[PDB]
């Protein structure tokens, strides 16, 4: 065998404002194996300055993990979360929906 | 199925000398030890190794160091001996570590004896007293005594040997040695040991008797500057034969 | 952190014996007795963790984990439960604290005591006489010399397996010319009727 | 105090790709990681400044050696347990076990192993037992239950030594674990209302909707508790909006021993 695929959710770490320093979250929950590929893009593209919290271990005997890149929201600019998994036959795209 | 097998059972040391003691243990074990015993106080651990590939200190790591060479083998190196280690060392191993009930099984133990100065070491002198008429005549037994007299240090194993084999029943040996002269750090010492047969056994004139003591000392590298013999590692006799 | 148990103990053969262990450390997994006959290896006798009394054969072992204590319990005492019985305990690292033993000594149950010295016979080959204070019972305690020149041995068991017979003896012996036997074991407190065979 | 927890957690995999772990081992209280230690490292480090800053070099330097035992000890188990099922490529090994100190005092207990992310054997501490799911567990079961004494030792160590190590931790980082930053709540229509939370510690939260004063759970929809990525946690639940008929919908949010409501106008 059973293996789980990726809980994938997109948000800011505050209520977004234009023009407003931010982080854009990514948090990528119970999913089973361990491995997996995370990008934040920005516009359709990887960002580069991005972080991510050590790999997590739930009760249930899934993972998880956050994805986070500091970031200035603006009305024109389009974010997103791509994740891959071995559950996944191609990445799977979330947009942030504000 | 040996457990765990030690190496050397005793071993004299000049101070500065070199010494590894080897530890192996056949019971596809993954954690062994290094202790050491010393009159007074609970074991102390040397070094351990918690799994193969991995080693640390323990208690009392200083003047010490160890191998873990592959999950068998666990040697405790001496690299410049000091009195101070003059001890009993004892490997052990247990199935895994980290883990409360798990028993340690423990190795035969390493008797070492570090010396500033070998001219101390000597072996022992034996003898052998035949046992009193007025024992046989009062109790239809007889006690033979054996003396081991004058070694240094308390590097020795006595035995006995009726009719050319060793035998256990109705032996006693002392024990602990007797310090011949107590009030000194280094003293000399004494070993008795008794052999009690019956008047009928003691009375067949073709019975023989013989106390034999090994004594662990020094070996051929060495060093001796002394003008009485070297008191290498060697085995000392007495014996008697019975009387009708 | 340490472990406490007493130095030493002395029961007779066929009776109870407790040896108690205290212990202060830093957490607990568990207390265990070791058994180390004198020469030899130390061997697992038992493990406790949580309260109470666990048996195996002869021996029992207790836990009171709120008191801190353990003891191991003897029964039924034979000679060869003559040794050091060796308490550890171990905290909340793992790591094993060692109590520093109880040596436990037996006295025998010596059926009819015949208590005596005896000479035995000079070697050629050695300048020392030898006397052998034996079969007392024991109660009897053996002094240590108050002679520099004369050396007196503590008592020692021995059992002669095919008669079942079981005897306390120890030996003194010199080179002095004052050296008798019958005054070999005058440090000693000797029973009133020991036997001095006639020189 | 609110109710606490510790727990460590083990993960084997058999044939990991390259860089990748073979053995991963971290220990959380509540939601906060405290410990790490892995195969490649081969290191126990702290997760928090609060452990490094109150456990001495001797503390790592000790449970780094155990590690590294228990790290060969669940690849012997794991290697056995892919040989009971017949199993080739890739599986995993999992250990959790930990301990529960509540409100009132009492205490919980607990310790579990899993196979390719399913239960595999669940430990009870009180009939001294192990819960097999299948029968490559009921080998194993067996093979532990025969160690009578190990159970009783795991016993004694998830009733006292564990609640031991977690009051001690609960003490080093009482600045971070005991403190309570309340929620910002705030309802927003999206044709559905949805209430919103954020900024709240500890993550243990509870919002929900009313319609005309009761609580259908049935017709609401519960986000999770996230976190913000600055120690705090944000949360949302939203309910749909009926045209047909007014209705006084009012959000409820319960955190750390207070309530709020927000009613819709
Ligand atoms: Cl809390
Ligand atoms: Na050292």
């Amino acid at each position: 065998m059973i293996q789980r695929t990726p809980k994938i959710q997109v948000y800011s770490r505050h209520p977004a404002e234009n023009g407003k320093s931010n982080f854009l979250n990514c948090y990528v929950s119970g999913f089973h194996p361990s491995d997996i590929e995370v990008d934040l893009l920005k516009n359709g593209e990887r960002i580069e300055k991005v972080e991510h919290s050590d790999l997590s271990f739930s009760k249930d005997w899934s993972f998880y993990l956050l994805y986070y890149t500091e970031f200035t929201p603006t009305e024109k600019d389009e974010y997103a979360c791509r994740v891959n998994h071995v559950t996944l036959s191609q990445p799977k795209i979330v947009k942030w929906d504000r | 199925n040996a457990g765990v097998t030690q190496t050397p059972k005793f071993q004299v040391l000049k101070t500065g000398q070199s010494m590894t003691l080897q530890c192996a243990q056949d019971m596809n074990h993954n954690s062994m030890y290094w202790y050491r015993q010393d009159p007074g106080m609970g074991l102390r651990l040397i070094y351990y190794s918690a799994s193969e590939g991995t080693t640390d200190k323990g208690e009392v790591p200083n003047g010490y160091n160890v191998s873990r060479l592959n999950k068998r083998e666990f040697s405790l190196r001496l690299e410049s001996a000091a009195p101070s280690q003059t001890s009993v060392y004892f490997c052990a191993s247990s199935v895994w570590t980290g883990e409360g009930s798990g028993e340690l099984f423990f190795g035969e133990g390493s008797r070492l004896t570090v010396l500033e100065d070998l001219k101390n070491v000597f072996p022992p002198e034996v003898a052998v007293f035949e046992p009193s008429e007025a024992e046989i005549s009062h109790t239809q037994k007889a006690t033979l005594v054996c003396l081991a007299t004058g070694f240094y240090p308390d590097h020795v194993e006595l035995s006995w040997w009726v009719n050319g084999k060793e035998v256990h029943s109705g032996v006693c040996t002392d024990p602990q040695p007797l310090k011949e002269q107590p009030a000194l750090n280094d003293s000399r010492y004494a070993l008795s040991s008794r052999l009690r047969v019956s008047a009928t056994f003691w009375q067949n004139p073709r019975n023989h008797f013989r106390c034999q003591v090994q004594f662990y000392g020094l070996s051929e590298n060495d060093e001796w500057t002394q003008d009485r013999a070297k008191p290498v590692t060697q085995i000392v006799s007495a014996e008697a034969w019975g009387r009708a | 952190q340490n472990i406490d148990q007493p130095t030493e103990m002395t029961a007779t053969e066929g009776a109870i014996v407790q040896i108690n262990c205290t212990y202060q450390t830093s957490g607990f997994n568990g207390l265990f007795w070791y058994q180390q006959h004198a020469g030899e290896a130390p061997t697992f006798l038992s493990y406790n963790v949580l309260d109470g009394l666990e048996e195996k054969g002869r021996f029992s072992s207790f836990l009171s984990r709120s008191k801190g204590y353990s003891y191991l319990l003897l029964k039924e005492l034979q000679m060869k439960d003559s040794a050091s019985y060796l308490c550890a305990v171990k905290d909340s690292n793992y790591q094993l604290i060692w109590g520093a033993g109880t040596k436990l000594i037996i006295k025998p149950d010596i059926q009819n005591p015949d208590p005596a010295v005896y000479q035995l016979r000079d070697s050629k080959s050695s300048d020392k006489s030898v006397c052998l204070f034996t079969d007392f019972d024991s109660q009897t305690n053996v002094s240590q010399s108050k002679d520099s020149d004369v050396y007196i041995t503590d008592k020692c068991v021995l059992d002669m397996r095919s008669m079942d017979f079981k005897s306390n003896s120890a030996v003194a012996w010199s080179n002095k010319s004052d050296f008798a036997c019958a005054n070999a074991f005058n440090n000693s407190i000797i029973p009133e009727d020991t036997f001095f065979p006639s020189p | 105090m609110r109710t606490h927890s510790l727990r460590y957690f083990r993960l084997g995999v058999s044939d990991p790709i390259h860089g990748v772990p073979e053995f991963i081992s971290v220990g959380y209280v509540d939601s906060h990681p405290i410990t790490t230690y892995d195969s490649v490292t081969r290191q126990k480090e702290p997760r928090a400044p609060w452990m490094a800053e109150n456990l001495a070099p001797d503390h790592w330097e000790r449970y780094t050696q155990l590690l590294r035992g228990w790290q060969q000890m669940f690849k012997v188990e794991l290697k056995r347990l892919q040989r009971h099922y017949n199993h080739s490529g890739s599986h995993t090994y999992q250990r959790m076990i930990g301990c529960e100190l509540l409100e009132d005092g009492s205490t919980t207990g607990f310790l579990q192993y899993a196979y390719d992310g399913q239960d595999f054997l669940i430990f009870n501490k009180d009939t001294l037992s192990w819960l097999a799911v299948d029968n490559v567990a009921h080998t194993i079961k067996q093979a532990w239950e025969a160690n009578q004494h190990e159970l009783l030792y795991q016993k004694n160590w998830l009733e006292e030594e564990c609640i031991a190590w977690l009051k001690r931790f609960l003490e080093y980082g009482k600045d971070t674990l005991q403190r309570t930053e309340p929620p910002l709540v705030r309802v927003n229509r999206k044709t559905a209302l949805f209430c919103k939370a954020h900024g709240f510690y500890p993550p243990e939260i509870y919002m929900t909707w009313m319609k005309n004063g009761e609580e259908i759970v049935q017709e609401i929809d519960y986000g999770d508790i996230l976190p913000s990525g600055d120690g705090t946690y944000q949360a949302w639940a939203s309910i749909e909006l009926d045209p047909q008929s007014s209705n006084l919908y009012s959000c409820h949010v319960e955190h750390s021993g207070v309530h709020m409501v927000l009613q819709v106008p």
